[PDB]
């Protein structure tokens, strides 16, 4: 639902 | 660790006019599986912690004014604040949350620009308290100015004095968008007696002469 | 609402220890993430530190990495920061700051809202010292027409900050409170001034209530023409 997924 | 670069460092807009700064990101924020851009703004007015206005580049925070825009995609972005108001001075910030460690830009200075205004002076001497102990604090006084730029002349028995006297400025009013400064020459009490003519002369455009407030000690 | 509240800041000698503390209300603590950011006197921000909502998992800015030490008790609703070693460029307000979203990876990658109000870190050698209160008073030379300007002098203290209010608070209206200025002895000191029409002088009394925490110091000064 945390939409600020790690973009690593 | 990815550089936020923010343009200008200061700017000065008048109210109801628009304000626009940049941010620019040494790499892309922008995250190509879910098309986001990694990127806030916060406003910071003094004595008070940072207050988020935009985050994904462009979402603006529940309950931040609707004149309150941010812009831009990959390494370039903008906010935008139309029809400024006199309490939007302060520091605008940008960050970068795309990797750690988080960064924030420097900061954009946004003073509010207004009418010419001339400070009124104030001298006052030192208390008969202080004096009693060895020193004498000489304070100056200029209220409600704009723009910033002043100068502030200590004289002595009409010798311009330099080296003795340190001002302070106050942040720009939220309300009317004038500065205040303090100035204050320190002389020891055996110099301070060793002289009559205490004189503040003041510049500022909004005086079309410099002004000068003086006592004479003892009278 | 969500609140944090940061307590423990204070005067540190160089070499030092400290132990800030973050309340947090209004929020399933344990859900979110944690950081500390900082910002030098007249400088910018600085993330210094974060830790996951399960404690699990804890960050260091590489300036702090080997001194510093956050923690969290999800008992209490309270984030740590030890600070140990203290150096004077760890001179700064310090904030406590919340992941809005959740318990974002790794730790302290996002945006923060809300912060905390700050608490300051001061790292030096100087002693504590109480300020001097002396009065500004009005008179012709601070008279002109309808307004006249009467203020108090605070002297020679030492750390920041002070505080000035007027007649216990009941007087704002034209009240300028500066920015302290350090002095070449190592003190600081300002000037807290208001305007005030000067029909009221010979009637209206005018008091600055000068409050200096560090030193446990309040001096109320009368101020009279």
């Amino acid at each position: 639902a945390n939409p600020n997924a790690n973009p690593n | 660790d990815i550089v936020m670069t923010q343009s200008p460092d200061s700017l000065a807009v008048s109210l109801g006019e628009r304000a626009t700064i940049n941010c620019k990101s040494s790499q892309s924020v922008l995250y190509s599986s879910n098309n986001k851009n990694y990127l806030a703004w916060y406003q910071q007015k003094p004595g008070q912690p940072p207050k988020l206005l935009i985050y994904w580049a462009s979402t603006r925070e529940s309950g931040v004014p609707d004149r309150f825009s941010g812009s831009g995609s990959g390494t370039d972005f903008t906010l935008t604040i139309s029809s400024l108001q006199a309490e939007d001075v302060a520091v605008y910030y940008c960050q970068q949350y795309y990797s750690t460690p988080i960064t924030f830009g420097q900061g954009t200075r946004l003073e509010i620009k207004r009418t010419v205004a001339a400070p009124s002076v104030f001298i006052f001497p030192p208390s008969d308290e202080q004096l009693k102990s060895g020193t004498a604090s000489v304070v100056c006084l200029l209220n409600n100015f704009y723009p910033r730029e002043a100068k502030v002349q200590w004289k002595v028995d009409n010798a311009l004095q330099s080296g003795n006297s340190q001002e302070s400025v106050t942040e720009q009013d939220s309300k009317d968008s004038t500065y205040s400064l303090s100035s204050t020459l320190t002389l020891s009490k055996a110099d301070y007696e060793k002289h009559k003519v205490y004189a503040c002369e003041v510049t500022h455009q909004g005086l079309s002469s410099p002004v000068t407030k003086s006592f004479n000690r003892g009278e | 609402e969500v609140q944090l509240l940061e307590s423990g800041g204070g005067l540190v000698q160089p070499g030092g220890s400290l132990r800030l503390s973050c309340a947090a209300s209004g929020f399933t603590f344990s859900s979110y993430a944690m950081s500390w950011v900082r910002q030098a006197p007249g400088k910018g921000l600085e993330w210094v530190s974060a830790i996951s909502g399960s404690g699990g998992s804890t960050y260091y800015a590489d300036s702090v990495k080997g001194r510093f030490t956050i923690s969290r008790d999800n008992s209490k609703n309270t984030l740590y920061l030890q600070m140990n070693s203290l150096r004077a460029e760890d001179t700064a307000v310090y904030y406590c700051a919340k992941d809005p979203g959740g318990d974002s990876s790794p730790a302290g990658r996002t945006w923060f809202d809300p912060w905390g109000q700050g608490t300051l870190v001061t790292v030096s050698s100087a002693s504590t010292k109480g300020p001097s209160v002396f009065p500004l008073a009005p008179s012709s030379k601070s008279t002109s027409g309808g307004t006249a300007a009467l203020g108090c002098l605070v002297k020679d203290y030492f750390p920041e900050p002070v505080t000035v209010s007027w007649n216990s608070g009941a007087l704002t209206s034209g009240v300028h409170t500066f920015p302290a200025v350090l002095q070449s002895s190592g003190l600081y000191s300002l000037s807290s001034v208001v305007t005030v029409p000067s029909s009221s002088l010979g009637t209206q009394t005018y008091i600055c209530n000068v409050n200096h925490k560090p030193s446990n110091t309040k001096v109320d000064k009368k101020v009279e023409p």
